[PDB]
């Protein structure tokens, strides 16, 4: 049921997040190729995990941040986004802001950790 | 650094009881063990016994097994050795030795000895 | 029990020259946790002993490079690369076991 | 009440690949992973486990690696298929027959030139074709022959096997363990002791000794199809020699292509042989019998007879020493009936140069001549015996797989997979 | 005292209530010249995959970063009807692992769903 | 820049930690070297993540612990350490104590988790 | 007070495996990962670092990998061991001897057929055996000879070396840096500049120039066992040629295998040679001398003498132009004494086809012929000099390690391991 949510709207689809996550880790000729495949799968997994770490969302499938939506990335109503769009359509809709949002998530987490250190030192 | 502080030297007549003590300072560590040893003049050391102050659990040396006891006192960073009575044969230099132990390592990183305190027996 | 003897128990040393002390046990000093527990101490006259070597060969903090430990089983030794007048005193091979804990006889080092 | 724990001390039997390790050219430059100068051995308090030396994959891995390394070692060496020609052959120079004096027309560095060359050969490597007489090298009809590089040693330098991360090896401390079932006293190690990758047939020449008593182990005993591996509690001293001062010459057969030929013999021509202390040997057989009787009856008569027929690898005791391959007639060691209630044994040995090292077809190795005189000294630590199968139980020495020479050291070890994640009920809830 | 460290597997023969103190000892040891070295690369890769599968599950269940975590999932009794006074005090982890091996997948499935519900509820609260 | 903070003092450098962290993991013969390099980068990455996990600092670039400084490691004033030293100098300054500090961190985290279980069991 | 910090910008000296990169059939036929079209460099303010170009193992990898690449490129190519035949050979025809007309009995696609083949050879690759006269190819007693496939070019296209994740390369910006100590001005790069994998002996003809002044570097200077590497701040142009219009023909030697050989000479016969600007060369040495004096004395006389005797590989300046192998007599460049207070120099060059590229024994490469006339232009970027070791300091050109031609570019780079995890005291506690 790994891609069972593929045609679902975002508000329906984000319930199977676990189902997909749990399936991501799963001689000469036919010798080296399989080792290469395992290594690359590992790197993909780790890059996603590192980013969740960087943004403060490690250990979660769903996490809220304190970054506002800036409207200009998408001016669609949230009721349009969550109920009348699928994740694939959505990802395409805002694909060019991926790096902006990620940079903001990163900076926010740095500010939050800095403030916590100041408070624990107080 | 880690240091042990020992109590004053004292002299007793045989048949009299005695309390000797050590205090720990200069560091802040979790688990550590305290042991007592004795140095007889002209001799090396005799083990007297050891305690883990966290649990208050002591094995003792077979020697003095029923003659001397020790306390615990983790809460005040101290250690005690108590004789029920002293005998002429007990005149010696007494030491506390502290072993700083990491529960996840199996190693004693600190092995500290106090300078040695005399307990003597006279008349 | 671990009964520990040392040899020689009297070791005058030509100043500035190397020397070593033997340490011999009644039984193995290997613990069930797989480590060997044996330590060396230096007791200068008028002083408490200082630990020099931890776990047979681990030179401890602030310990001169002059002190080298080695051994296995029941056969242990302390080697001094050069002996200084500073090294005069009694060396002990301490025994960490499954109880009773014990200390060896002790070897006196002097200069001659 | 579910609580999840990680770092749980549990494991499952598992088959994994172990790696070799070495303590400071075959074997000698196989640095593998450098070993731990002072390895840790952890006793497992209260822990018992079952072992089975007859089903031990570690044995299979030694076979896999040992065979692979020997094949790899010949990869860059000069082929001797150019020598597969007819030879004219006569005797050598002796009064009154193992050696032959044979000659042939060999290639040189140029394709337009030929040379007359000759060398000494052992009978076992040469076969008559013209039923002087005409001969061919005995393996040229069926296999490639490759010369071992003369600079490469095969000395069985001990190596250690170690588990990879996620795995550990359990080891027996049970002095009486018979190879299978529960082992009451165990410890865990990352690495095994060093084991010499020795190859032999009838005798086990350089292994470990039993701690107290001669140990006799078999997959079955009752089933006569199985071998019996006997581990001595004391070594038997054996001294072998190839008492002939031989010389060697190189022949250029092509562009940087050299063949190493036996030149001549200085002095007398004598048979290769092995000397086994007679007194020790008799004592060890008596010990073996006392222990064998535990499976046959206290007053059962035990007899030691010689080997059955077949190839030298199964009828004789073979070994590699000095680079030469010896085939010793051990029948001189098994001539005794043991009934309830200084000197030496000299065994003649044959010498061969073209060796089917792993008893395979198509891959023959040629052992280049060894100059000088060979002396070999070893500790016989055990035997490979079979039952000759009603008041007398007869045993015979014999050969077997090379795997049986390795399980003899590996019976004390098992490898398991560590499985640190698990759950249990407690009294807590988030 | 007794210099008790025990070692890597350590007291594998001790009971669960004694054994689950050395969890870190094991965790710290799980990660630890020409050709044909592929055998070792294969070994290294497989060790990594094993490590990651365990870590992912701890993540999915909400127990990441801990050696011991409480969950809010009930014990359903049929899995094991032993008392805690019997489980923690008279059984080793190896015996226990065998005792409930047939429920591994049951417990794990329940753990995943509980965490799914917990994250859903947290988002509803943060959206409030 | 990835090592741009290399000459900065510790009090200045420990703001760019994400810059360094995010760049740590980033047909024939010799392809084995390439694979080996990828595997080794992963192993290094995982060892660091494991320790942060073990010490209770998972998901953070900066974490305060409950372990005290024991002075003998360094008797410098915090203001000397943070304002007049770089991290490279500092790393050398307390090199030899690495195993002591880590042993203490590991012990502390175990005690903290044990206490959390006792409270959740109450 | 203990706070753990992760992502700390610190490092340790380290050695790892580097990979190549290239900015998009030749040389790196497997090529490399594409380079960054706009690579970054991070100036490191208030950072110093210590470099040692003589212990820089980035050089060792460059060496090792070039050898590996070289050998792989010959793997599928035609073997010339079938040419190890007796040659009937005489002078090609000229007036009052570099080229000889040798004929031989060659194989064909069928084993039952033979052909008479003749071709031209350089005298340096042919040895007389019957001391037409009988000759053989000079290496047919010692080594296998492999024809380089003519389809593969080895032009030394520059590549960049790049560090793997977890590593970084530090680079010097110090224009006066000599490579044996602290470098006050550094920056961080992931990849090096492009470096040409060029092979040469006495002169370096296509590397980098010094930014300001001629640099002279040596591990020691005082110790005469060390080499002196001289880097120019200006290029010196050299025009080289093999001024002989030649043809090529192929011979089938077996199925699928062709041998390439010089057919004929369709012009005059002339010696190969190189023309270096005379004025530039004189000025160039004067600059070298001015800098050499810093280590020898302002009034010390400096002399340039030619190379010592020995094989062409160590006495001449060799290079690869168009795939042809030249061995030039540089004596004309080093024949003067420098005492304090348009034209060209023509150097004759020998041509060889059998090349022991890595100075190994048993592995020789045969350079196939090139048709037409060869013209090649290069830039002296540096020299390899030695001290000939009471007021005169004499230097000679000479050979050196192949590694020495590369450390001259890599002296500015160091590999370091990134160590992101560490601790410091803070005022915060959980
Ligand atoms: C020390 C050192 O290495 N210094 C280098 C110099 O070597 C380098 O000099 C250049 O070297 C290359 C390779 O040797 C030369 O390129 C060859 O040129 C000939 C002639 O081609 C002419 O006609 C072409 C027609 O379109 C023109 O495009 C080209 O520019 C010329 O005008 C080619 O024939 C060579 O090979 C090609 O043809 C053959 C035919 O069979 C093919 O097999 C090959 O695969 C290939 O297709 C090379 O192309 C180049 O001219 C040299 N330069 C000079 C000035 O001589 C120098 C860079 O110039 O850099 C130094 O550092
Ligand atoms: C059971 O275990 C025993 C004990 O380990 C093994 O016996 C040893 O086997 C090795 C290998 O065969 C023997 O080593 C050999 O010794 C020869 C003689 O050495 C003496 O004379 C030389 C003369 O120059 C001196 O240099 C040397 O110091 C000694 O004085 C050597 O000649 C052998 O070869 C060496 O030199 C050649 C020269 O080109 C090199 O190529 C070789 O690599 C090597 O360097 C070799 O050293 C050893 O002596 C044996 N010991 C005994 C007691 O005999 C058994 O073989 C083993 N059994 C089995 C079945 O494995
Ligand atoms: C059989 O073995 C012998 C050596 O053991 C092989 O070599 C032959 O040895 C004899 C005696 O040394 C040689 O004869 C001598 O030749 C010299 C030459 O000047 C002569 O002066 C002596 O008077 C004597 O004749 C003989 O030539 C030598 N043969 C060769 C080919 O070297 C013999 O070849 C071996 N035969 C075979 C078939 O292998
Ligand atoms: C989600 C998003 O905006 N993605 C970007 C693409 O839309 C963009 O495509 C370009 O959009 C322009 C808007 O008027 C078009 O005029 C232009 O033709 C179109 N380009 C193509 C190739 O379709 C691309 C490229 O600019 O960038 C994405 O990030
Ligand atoms: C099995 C065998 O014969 N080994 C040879 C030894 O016998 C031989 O004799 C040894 O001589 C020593 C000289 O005093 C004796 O002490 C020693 O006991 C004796 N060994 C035995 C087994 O009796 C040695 C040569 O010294 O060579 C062995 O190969
Ligand atoms: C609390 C709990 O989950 N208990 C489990 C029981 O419910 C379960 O048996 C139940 O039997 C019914 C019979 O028709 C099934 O329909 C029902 O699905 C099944 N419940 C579940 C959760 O599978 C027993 C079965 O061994 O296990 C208990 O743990
Ligand atoms: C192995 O089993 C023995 C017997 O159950 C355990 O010994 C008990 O250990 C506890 C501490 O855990 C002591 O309080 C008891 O007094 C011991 N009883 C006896 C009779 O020895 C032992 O601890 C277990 N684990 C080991 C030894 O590794
Ligand atoms: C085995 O043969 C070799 C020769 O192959 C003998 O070597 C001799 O050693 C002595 C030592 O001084 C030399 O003077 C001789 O000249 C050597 N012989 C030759 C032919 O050079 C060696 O001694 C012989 N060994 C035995 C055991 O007989
Ligand atoms: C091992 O040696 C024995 C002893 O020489 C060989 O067998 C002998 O063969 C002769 C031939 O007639 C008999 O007379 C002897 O009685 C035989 N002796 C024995 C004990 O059978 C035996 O064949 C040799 N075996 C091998 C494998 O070489
Ligand atoms: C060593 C050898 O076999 N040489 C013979 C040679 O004597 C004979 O004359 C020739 C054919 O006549 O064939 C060669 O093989
Ligand atoms: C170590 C050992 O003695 N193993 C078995 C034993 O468990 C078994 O019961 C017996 C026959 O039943 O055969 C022994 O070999
Ligand atoms: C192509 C060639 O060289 N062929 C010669 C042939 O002309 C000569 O007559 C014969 C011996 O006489 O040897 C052959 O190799
Ligand atoms: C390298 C070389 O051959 N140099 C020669 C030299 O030996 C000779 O003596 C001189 C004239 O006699 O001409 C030089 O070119
Ligand atoms: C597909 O579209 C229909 C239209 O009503 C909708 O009901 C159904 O749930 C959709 N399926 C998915 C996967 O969203
Ligand atoms: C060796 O001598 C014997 C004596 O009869 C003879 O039969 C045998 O054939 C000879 N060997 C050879 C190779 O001629
Ligand atoms: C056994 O001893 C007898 C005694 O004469 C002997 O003849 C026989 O050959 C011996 N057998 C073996 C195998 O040595
Ligand atoms: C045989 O075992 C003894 C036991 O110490 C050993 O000293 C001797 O060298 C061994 N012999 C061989 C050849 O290994
Ligand atoms: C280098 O030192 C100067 C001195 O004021 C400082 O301003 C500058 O920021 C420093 N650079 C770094 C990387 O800290
Ligand atoms: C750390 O150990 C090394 C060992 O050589 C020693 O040189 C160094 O001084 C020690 N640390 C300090 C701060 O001295
Ligand atoms: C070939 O050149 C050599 C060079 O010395 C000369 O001696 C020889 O006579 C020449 N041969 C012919 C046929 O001209
Ligand atoms: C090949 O012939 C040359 C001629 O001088 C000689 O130097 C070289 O050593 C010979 N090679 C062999 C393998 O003998
Ligand atoms: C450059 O050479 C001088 C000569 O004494 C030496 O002191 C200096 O350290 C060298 N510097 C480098 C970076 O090699
Ligand atoms: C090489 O030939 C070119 C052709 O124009 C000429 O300009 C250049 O100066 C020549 N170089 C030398 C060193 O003669
Ligand atoms: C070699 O000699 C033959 C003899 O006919 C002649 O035809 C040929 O042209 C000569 N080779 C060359 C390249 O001149
Ligand atoms: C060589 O001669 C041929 C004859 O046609 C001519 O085409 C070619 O261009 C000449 N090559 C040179 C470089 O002159
Ligand atoms: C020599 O160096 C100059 C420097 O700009 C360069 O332009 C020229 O192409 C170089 N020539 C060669 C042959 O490398």
């Amino acid at each position: 049921g790994f891609l069972g949510a593929a045609g679902s709207t975002m508000g329906a689809a984000s319930m199977t997040l676990t189902v997909q996550a749990r399936n991501l880790l799963s001689l000469t000729v036919w010798g080296i190729k399989q080792l290469q495949a395992r290594v690359l799968a590992v790197e993909r997994y780790l890059r996603d995990q590192q980013l969740l770490g960087i943004w403060g969302c490690s250990g979660k499938l769903i996490c809220c941040t304190n970054v506002p939506w800036n409207s200009s990335w998408s001016n669609r109503n949230l009721s349009e986004i969550w109920d009348n769009m699928t994740w694939l359509q959505w990802d395409k809709e805002i694909s060019n802001y991926t790096q902006i949002i990620y940079g903001l998530l990163e900076e926010s987490q740095n500010q939050q950790e800095k403030n916590e250190q100041d408070l624990l030192a107080l | 650094e880690v240091q042990l502080v020992q109590s004053e030297a004292e002299v007793k007549r045989p048949g009299e009881s005695l309390k000797i003590s050590c205090q720990t300072s200069g560091y802040n560590f979790p688990n550590y063990w305290i042991t007592w040893v004795r140095q007889m003049p002209g001799k090396g050391l005799e083990w007297m016994g050891t305690i883990d102050p966290r649990d208050s659990d002591t094995k003792y040396s077979p020697s003095f097994q029923g003659q001397v006891t020790i306390s615990a006192d983790k809460s005040i960073n101290t250690a005690y050795l108590q004789w029920t009575s002293l005998r002429a044969s007990d005149s010696a230099t007494y030491y506390c030795v502290m072993w700083v132990y990491i529960l996840t390592t199996g190693n004693i990183w600190v092995d500290v000895w106090g300078p040695g305190v005399l307990v003597t027996v006279s008349s | 029990d671990v009964v520990m003897t040392q040899s020689p128990l009297s070791l005058p040393i030509t100043p500035g020259q190397p020397a070593s002390i033997s340490c011999r046990s009644s039984q193995s000093l290997v613990h069930n946790n797989g480590n060997t527990y044996l330590t060396w101490y230096q007791q200068r006259p008028g002083q408490p002993p200082r630990r020099l070597i931890y776990q047979v060969s681990n030179r401890d903090s602030g310990v001169p490079d002059r002190f080298i430990g080695s051994g296995a089983g029941t056969d242990f030794t302390l080697k001094i690369s050069r002996v200084e007048s500073e090294d005069v005193g009694i060396y002990y091979c301490g025994q960490i076991t499954d109880f009773p804990y014990s200390f060896g006889q002790g070897t006196k080092v002097d200069i001659k | 009440w579910v609580t999840v724990y990680y770092g749980v001390p549990v494991w499952k039997d598992a088959e994994t690949t172990l790696f070799c390790a070495s303590d400071a050219n075959v074997w000698a430059t196989h640095c593998c992973v450098p070993t731990d100068p002072n390895p840790q051995e952890i006793h497992l308090e209260n822990v018992t486990e079952e072992f089975n030396m007859w089903k031990n994959n570690m044995v299979e891995q030694m076979h896999t690696d040992i065979i692979s390394l020997w094949d790899q070692s010949l990869k860059p060496c000069v082929k001797l298929t150019p020598l597969c020609v007819t030879l004219q052959c006569t005797n050598v120079t002796n009064n009154i027959g193992e050696l032959k004096n044979c000659s042939f027309n060999m290639t040189t560095e140029l394709r337009d030139k030929k040379q007359k060359v000759y060398s000494l050969f052992y009978r076992l490597d040469v076969v008559q074709i013209n039923e002087n007489k005409e001969y061919r090298l005995i393996n040229c009809n069926t296999s490639a022959i490759t010369q071992a590089c003369p600079k490469v040693s095969f000395e069985p330098i001990p190596i250690h096997y170690c588990a990879p991360a996620g795995f550990a090896i359990l080891k027996c401390k049970d002095k009486k363990f018979n190879g299978t079932g529960p082992c009451p006293s165990v410890s865990t190690v990352q690495c095994t002791h060093g084991i010499k990758p020795v190859v032999s047939t009838q005798l086990l020449l350089n292994g470990s000794l039993a701690e107290e008593e001669v140990m006799i182990r078999s997959e079955n005993i009752t089933n006569n199809a199985k071998n019996i591996l006997v581990q001595f509690n004391t070594p038997v001293q054996i001294n072998c020699t190839r008492p002939n001062n031989n010389t060697r010459k190189s022949i250029r057969i092509g562009p940087g292509q050299w063949f190493y030929a036996t030149g001549d013999i200085i002095g007398d021509i004598r048979q290769a042989h092995c000397n086994v202390s007679k007194a020790t040997w008799n004592e060890t057989l008596g010990k073996v019998v006392k222990q064998l009787r535990k499976h046959f009856g206290n007053n059962t008569i035990i007899r030691f007879a010689n080997s059955s027929g077949g190839d030298l690898e199964v009828t004789t005791h073979s070994f590699n020493c000095g680079g030469e391959f010896f085939y010793c007639n051990t029948s001189g060691l098994f001539n005794s009936t043991w009934i309830s209630n200084n000197d030496s044994i000299t065994l003649p040995c044959r010498i061969k140069q073209i060796i089917n090292m792993w008893q395979r077809i198509g891959q023959a190795m040629y052992a280049p001549p060894i100059q000088g005189v060979i002396r070999c000294v070893s500790n016989i630590t055990g035997l490979i015996l079979t039952r000759d199968g009603s008041t007398t139980e007869t045993f015979r020495p014999g050969g077997g797989d090379m795997r049986d020479n390795w399980r003899s050291e590996l019976y004390k070890y098992k490898v398991v997979k560590i499985e640190p994640l698990g759950v249990a009920p407690t009294r807590c809830k988030r």
